[PDB]
C-alpha cells in the first residue's frame, strides 16, 4: 500500500482517479495507526487476543484488495493502446497482491492479446496496400520522401516489422503461463507469417538491387564525357542510377542489416566524387556562357585553343581514375 | 506544396513553396518557382519568387516585414523581398553550401539584422548570416548520435525554434528518430546536450515536423511516421504517445492560442483535431481536405481585421493545391481555465515519467 | 438547474431536454455507438455532484446501471455495476435509488425480487442482497432524515421496511390488491403513501403500528400507474392508467414534534429527532421478533 501512493499514472481522465487513490491510502493509514496501537499483543501464542486483531486487519485488507482491483480496471479501460496499458501494469508489477490481483489479471490478459492480433491485423492490411505501390513506385507512396526506391522499401518493411516486434519481447515478460494460453499461440502463428512475408518482400529487393548494382559498376567505367546539340555544350554524365546507388550504400548502413559487396570501394570516393562533380561543374558551367557570349570572329584562336585545350579531357574522361584536381585548374587559370 | 508560411502581420497573405521530395521523379527543367497568395484574390498568385532551383522550405521574417527566405532542393539558400519579387538578392556559394535538400529553414528573431538556420539529410545544421552570405556559413554541426567512438552522421529532418525558450536552445529531429537539442556558446563553437529518444522514445520514421505551444513553451511534440507525440524540455523518454493513425503524418502544430488541441494532417489525405481539455483517448474531430496527400500544415500566429490568431490553417497537398480552413468559434478561443488544466495535467505525465 | 430534464423511453434511449430552449427539441440523445442499453429504462436520475460537469444516472430492464456525463455534443458511458447462480444472462433492473447522506452506497430492485445493496467504488461485486420479496420491486426509496432505511413496492401485494444492516425486512404491509409504487413522505420520516388498484393508503408508524391511517379513491374509472410527493407543502401527486394527474393535499392530523407542540425549542430536533425518532421505533420491532 505504501507503493501505492506514489504511483501516479497520468493517463486519461485526471485527478478524479488519483483522489480516488489518495482516499484509499487514508483508510490505510486509519487501519496501520490502529494496529500500531499493538494493545496486548507482543507476539504471545497463550494470548488469543493478536488471532482477532488479525482477522479485524485480514477483512479492511479484502476490502482495500477489492477497492484496487476497481481502480486498476478503470485505469485499464482508459489509456485505449496496448503500450499505455501495458506501462499501467508495471507500475503495480511489484503492487501484485499474491492471488486476489492475479484474478483481475487473467481477464486483462484476454483482453491485450485482442488488442495486439487488431493492430497486427491492421498491419497486414497496410502492408497488402503498401506492397503493390512499393515495387509500382506510384505518387502518394508508402516511401517516406526523399529515399531510393529500393532501400526506402527496406527501411518501410523495417519500420512496420519494429511496429510489431516491440509488444512480442513485453508478451514474453507476462507470466501465469500466457504461452500456454490458446488464444496467445494463435497470434503467434499470425506474426510468423507476417514476418516471413515481409522478410521474402526484402530478399527479392536485395536480390533485384544486386544485379542492378553490378549493370552500374560498368556504366561508371564508360561513362567519360558527353556533349550535346549542335552548339558544342559538354556537361556531367553522371548517370542518375550512379547517384541513386551512392544514396542506396548510405541508408544500408544506416539499417546495418546486410551490405553490398565490393560497392565500399564507390561509397568511400563517394564523397570525393560530390567535391569533384562540383570542382568539375564548376568550369563546365564556364565553357558553355563563355561560347554563347560571343556574336569571336575578332578571337577566334584563344576559343579556339580553350576547345583544342578541352577536345581531350572529355576523352580522358574516365571515374576509374580521376586527375580532375590539376586538369581542373589549368582550365581554370585559362577559363 | 513541399512547405506553408503565414504574413508575421496578420492572416493576409500565405507564401508557398513547390518542389518534388520523390527521388528522381522530378521531370528534367520542371517549373521551379514559389509563389505568394492573397486572400482577398485567390484566383492566381499575388506575386512570383522566381528561384535557381525548386524551393523545399520557405518563411516569412518578423523582423522585416516582407522579406521571404527559402532552402533549395541543391542545397543553396535563397532570399527574395516580398512587396517586388521576381529574382533573389541573398544566394549562398554552391561548393560551400551543404549537399542534398534544406529539409528546414526558421529565421532567428533574436537579433538586430536577422539570421537564418537551415539542416538537411546530409546531417548538417548551420547558422546563416543574411547580412553576410560572404564565405559559407558561420556555424557548422554534423548530427552524431550516441557519442563515446560510434560516430554516424543522421540527416536532420526537422529543427525548431522559440522566443521563450530563446537564443541558447536549437530542438533538432532526426532520420533515424531520435531529436536532439545544440546549444550554440560564445564558448565552444557547438554542444549537443539533450538526446531525446536514444532508447525508448525513437520513432519508427523519420521526425518529419516539431513544434512547442506558444502558451507553454517547456511541452514540444513531434510528428514522426505513424504516431504523434510529446516531450518535456529535460526528460528522455515522450509523456503522451497519442495512437497510431490511418497511413503516415507529415506535419502538425499546436494551436497558437489555445495549449490543449494541436493539428495533425496525414498522408491519407485527412486531417485530424486532437483537444486535450476535454478527451485524452479519441480524436475531436477529422475532416477530409484533399484525395491526394497533405504534405504540410502551417497556422496563423496573429490575427488582423475579421480573422483573430489560431481561426486559419493553411494546409499543403501533394496535387498542390492550398486549403484554408475556417476553424470553429470553440477550436480557436480558449476554453474556461484551459491553461491551468493542460499545466496540471502535463505536471502530472512529467512525475509519471519520474516514477 | 431545474432547467436540464432526464428522459429515459424504451428501446434505451436516454434523452436530455432544456425548458430554456424554445425549439423543444432534445439537447442530448443516446446511440449505439454510446453503448445505449436494449429493452427499456425504467428508472433515470441525476447525481446531485457538479465537480465533473453533470452525472445523469439511468438503469435498464437489460440490467446495466449506466452513468452518463454531459460533454459537447457527445455523451461519455460508463457502466458503474452489472445485476447479475444457474440462470442466463444478466438479471433485470425495475428500479434504483442514491442515498442522499453517502453518495457510494445506492440500492437496485430486480424483476427477480431480490433487492441489493450497492457501492460506486466496486464494479463486479454486491455489499449485500435482500431476499425478503418474492416477485418484482417496482420503486425502492431511502428514507429522509435517516440513513441505512428504505421502503419497496413490488408486485407481490406486499409493502416492506428494511434496515441496510439486517438481511431481512423489520416490518410488512400486506394489502390485497397489487402495490403499485410507495414514497416517503419528505416534511416527515416514518410517514410514506402505497397507491394499489384505485386505492391510496397513507401510513404513520407514531400514529398507528400496522393499521392505515387514511385510505381514498381518487379518481374511480381507471387504475393508478404511480404516486409522488411535494417536498414544499403537504400535497401528494397521484397518476392514472389513463394519463390523468390528480393532487391530493394530505390533513394536518399527521405532522412532526406532535407529542407537545413548541417544546424544548429545538432546531436541531427536525434533522435529528426525526432521525432518532426512527430509531426508537426500529428497537421497538427488535423486542417484538
Amino acid at each position: 500500500f505504501n507503493k501505492l501512493e506514489k504511483i501516479e499514472l497520468g493517463g486519461t481522465k485526471g485527478k478524479t482517479l488519483t483522489e480516488s487513490i489518495a482516499q484509499i491510502f487514508k483508510e490505510f493509514e486509519e487501519a496501520v495507526q490502529a494496529f500500531t496501537s499493538v494493545s496486548y499483543d507482543i507476539m504471545n501464542i497463550a494470548e488469543k487476543k493478536f488471532d482477532d486483531d488479525f482477522y479485524e486487519f485480514r477483512s479492511k485488507i479484502k476490502e482495500l484488495e477489492r477497492r484496487l482491483a476497481s481502480v486498476i480496471t478503470q485505469g485499464f479501460d482508459d489509456y485505449d493502446t496496448i503500450y499505455g496499458r501495458f506501462k499501467l501494469l508495471d507500475n503495480f508489477e511489484g503492487l501484485l497482491t499474491r492471488p486476489i490481483i492475479a484474478d483481475e489479471l487473467e481477464k486483462k490478459h484476454i483482453v491485450l492479446l485482442e488488442m495486439y492480433k487488431q493492430d497486427l491485423k491492421q498491419v497486414q492490411s497496410i502492408f497488402l496496400e503498401g506492397k503493390q505501390f512499393v515495387d509500382s513506385m506510384h505518387e502518394n507512396a508508402p516511401l517516406f520522401l526523399n529515399m531510393p526506391p529500393i532501400a526506402g522499401a527496406l527501411t518501410w518493411c523495417k519500420s512496420l516489422r519494429d511496429r510489431i516486434q516491440e509488444p512480442i519481447e513485453k508478451l514474453a515478460q507476462l507470466g501465469q503461463g500466457i504461452t500456454e494460453r490458446e488464444e496467445y499461440k494463435d497470434v503467434q502463428k499470425l506474426y510468423t507469417s507476417i514476418t516471413k512475408s515481409i522478410k521474402d518482400y526484402e530478399d527479392q529487393k536485395i536480390l533485384s538491387w544486386e544485379k542492378e548494382v553490378e549493370d552500374s559498376s560498368q556504366d561508371k567505367l564508360k561513362q567519360t564525357l558527353l556533349c550535346k546539340d549542335e552548339n558544342d555544350l559538354i556537361k556531367v554524365n553522371f548517370d542518375p542510377s550512379l547517384v541513386r546507388l551512392l544514396k542506396e550504400v548510405k541508408y544500408f548502413l544506416l539499417l546495418r542489416l546486410e551490405v553490398p559487396t565490393t560497392a565500399k570501394d564507390i561509397y568511400t570516393k563517394a564523397e570525393t566524387y560530390r567535391t569533384q562533380i562540383v570542382a568539375l561543374d564548376m568550369i563546365v558551367d564556364n565553357y558553355n556562357h563563355i561560347k554563347t557570349c560571343l556574336l569571336e570572329p575578332l578571337v577566334k584562336k584563344k576559343i579556339q585553343d580553350m576547345e583544342e585545350e578541352v577536345k581531350p579531357g572529355i576523352e580522358e574522361i574516365r571515374w576509374k581514375s580521376t586527375n580532375i584536381d590539376q586538369f581542373i585548374s589549368k582550365s581554370k587559370s585559362i577559363v | 506544396v513541399s512547405e506553408i508560411s503565414w504574413h508575421p502581420e496578420g492572416p493576409t497573405k500565405v507564401a508557398v513553396s513547390y518542389a518534388i521530395m520523390r527521388f528522381q521523379q522530378m521531370p528534367e527543367k520542371m517549373p521551379t518557382q514559389a509563389y505568394v497568395w492573397d486572400l482577398l484574390n485567390p484566383n492566381s498568385p499575388e506575386i512570383k519568387l522566381m528561384s535557381p532551383s525548386a524551393v523545399t522550405n520557405i518563411s516569412y521574417n518578423q523582423k522585416i516585414p516582407d522579406q521571404i527566405g527559402g532552402g533549395c532542393y541543391n542545397g543553396l539558400l535563397a532570399v527574395w523581398d516580398g512587396r517586388k519579387g521576381e529574382n533573389p538578392i541573398m544566394i549562398s556559394p554552391v561548393e560551400n553550401s551543404h549537399y542534398e535538400p534544406v529539409t528546414h529553414f526558421h529565421w532567428l528573431m533574436s537579433k538586430t539584422g536577422s539570421e537564418c538556420v537551415t539542416t538537411s539529410t546530409d546531417g548538417k545544421v548551420m547558422w546563416w548570416d543574411t547580412r553576410k552570405f560572404e564565405a559559407g556559413p558561420v556555424e557548422k554541426l554534423n548530427i552524431i548520435e550516441g557519442l563515446g567512438e560510434n560516430e554516424e552522421i543522421i540527416g536532420g529532418t526537422a529543427l525548431e525554434y522559440n522566443v521563450e525558450a530563446g537564443p541558447s536552445k536549437f530542438l533538432i529531429g532526426t532520420e533515424s528518430g531520435s531529436i536532439l537539442t545544440a546549444n550554440k556558446k560564445l564558448k565552444k563553437p557547438v554542444e549537443i546536450t539533450t538526446r531525446y529518444g536514444l532508447d525508448q522514445g525513437r520513432h519508427l520514421g523519420p521526425v518529419y515536423s516539431i513544434n512547442r505551444s506558444n502558451q507553454n513553451p517547456k511541452y514540444f511534440l513531434s510528428v514522426g511516421d505513424w504516431s504523434c507525440k510529446i516531450w518535456v524540455e529535460d526528460l528522455k523518454t515522450p509523456i503522451i504517445r497519442t495512437k497510431y493513425h490511418g497511413s503516415y503524418l507529415s506535419d502538425g502544430c499546436w494551436s497558437p492560442t489555445r495549449s490543449g488541441a494541436f493539428f495533425l494532417v496525414r498522408r491519407d489525405g485527412w486531417m485530424d483535431v486532437w483537444d486535450y481539455y476535454y478527451r485524452q483517448n479519441e480524436i475531436a474531430f477529422s475532416h477530409k481536405v484533399s484525395d491526394s496527400p497533405l504534405t504540410c500544415i502551417k497556422i496563423n500566429q496573429t490575427g488582423g481585421a475579421y480573422h483573430n490568431s489560431g481561426k486559419l490553417c493553411a494546409i499543403g497537398d501533394q496535387d498542390g493545391t492550398v486549403t484554408i480552413l475556417e476553424l470553429c468559434d470553440s477550436l480557436y478561443t480558449m476554453q474556461p481555465k484551459e491553461k491551468d488544466i493542460i499545466n496540471e495535467m502535463f505536471e502530472r505525465e512529467y512525475r509519471k515519467e519520474k516514477n | 438547474s431545474a432547467a436540464l430534464l432526464a428522459v429515459g423511453l424504451y428501446d434505451g434511449t436516454v434523452l436530455v431536454y432544456d425548458i430554456r430552449n424554445k425549439h423543444k427539441k432534445p439537447i442530448y440523445q443516446s446511440t449505439v455507438r454510446n453503448q445505449k442499453h436494449t429493452d427499456p429504462v425504467w428508472q433515470v436520475k441525476w447525481n446531485p455532484d457538479t465537480s465533473k460537469n453533470y452525472n445523469f444516472y439511468s438503469i435498464s430492464s437489460d440490467g446495466r446501471v449506466m452513468n452518463w456525463i454531459l460533454m459537447k455534443n457527445k455523451l461519455e458511458p460508463e457502466e458503474v455495476i452489472l445485476l447479475r447462480s444457474t440462470l442466463i444472462g444478466l438479471a433485470c433492473g425495475l428500479c434504483f435509488d442514491f442515498n442522499k447522506f453517502e453518495p457510494h452506497i445506492f440500492l437496485v430492485g430486480t424483476e427477480e425480487g431480490k433487492i441489493h445493496k450497492c457501492s460506486r467504488a466496486y464494479s463486479g461485486q454486491y455489499q449485500e442482497t435482500y431476499n425478503g420479496h418474492l416477485l418484482a420491486v417496482y420503486k425502492v426509496k431511502w428514507n429522509n432524515f435517516h440513513p441505512r432505511t428504505f421502503i419497496s413496492a413490488s408486485a407481490d401485494w406486499t409493502v416492506r421496511i428494511w434496515d441496510s444492516k439486517y438481511t431481512s425486512q423489520i416490518i410488512c404491509f400486506d394489502l390485497s390488491m397489487m402495490v403499485v409504487d410507495a414514497v416517503w413522505a419528505p416534511y416527515s420520516s416514518t410517514v410514506f403513501a402505497c397507491a394499489t388498484m384505485d386505492k391510496v393508503q397513507v401510513y404513520d408508524l407514531n400514529v398507528d403500528k400496522l393499521n392505515k391511517l387514511a385510505e381514498q379513491k381518487i379518481v374511480k374509472q381507471p387504475k393508478l400507474t404511480n404516486l409522488s410527493f411535494n417536498y414544499k407543502d403537504p400535497i401528494l401527486l397521484v397518476g392514472d392508467s389513463h394519463g390523468g394527474v390528480t393532487l391530493v393535499k394530505l390533513s394536518p392530523n399527521l405532522c412532526k414534534s406532535g407529542p407537545e407542540i413548541k417544546q424544548t425549542e429545538d432546531k436541531k430536533a427536525m434533522e435529528e429527532f426525526k432521525n432518532v425518532k426512527i430509531e426508537d421505533y426500529e428497537r421497538e420491532k427488535m423486542e417484538n421478533l
